[PDB]
């Protein structure tokens, strides 16, 4: 899969 | 340690008296883990933001061992497709990207 | 370079004759970039999978320069909340996690 984020 | 990236960087962690696996994720600001029962205080936090938000429990200053390094940091607890160690804990263990 | 993780690991890239910025994302298997017009052949690819799938164009063996390192790898092109360099290109540049 593919996983960035922003809180 | 030096971890090459041909495979997913999954490491062993110890959290809340349990052994778990999690993904070292430089794309994630925060650490999100599921199926952990942590003691002490928490507050709800809204994360994600695509399609809506996901509510998790924010526990501050949680002792956690990550690949043998005993550190402290915020851990968000709730449903997650994969257990994720985010930048907040990678800084604690002194983890850098090198090339 | 050695990149600490107190901030998001955003780097400059050169792709398809354009300068762009992207996030070095060890949690991502693939590289996904938006607003690039690449020459040569592509095929559709379904990615994600939460809430449905996103369709992107898969270009193989794309020359790309990442923080000064001229490499080759697959680039998926389509709308993405943030341009992401995934493990597939981090391996090419010899990027490791170290602690």
């Amino acid at each position: 899969l593919n996983f960035p984020i922003s809180p | 340690p030096q971890i090459t990236l041909w495979q997913r960087p999954i490491v062993t962690i110890k959290i809340g008296g349990q052994l778990k696996e999690a993904l070292l994720n430089t794309g994630a600001d925060d650490t999100v883990l599921e199926e952990v029962n942590l003691p002490g205080r928490w507050k709800p936090k809204l994360i994600g933001g695509i399609g809506g938000f996901v509510k998790v429990r924010q526990y501050d200053q949680v002792p956690i061992e990550i690949c043998g390094h005993k550190v402290i940091g915020t851990v968000l607890v709730g449903p997650t497709p994969t257990n994720v160690i985010g930048r907040n804990l990678m800084t604690q263990i002194g983890c850098t990207l090198n090339f």
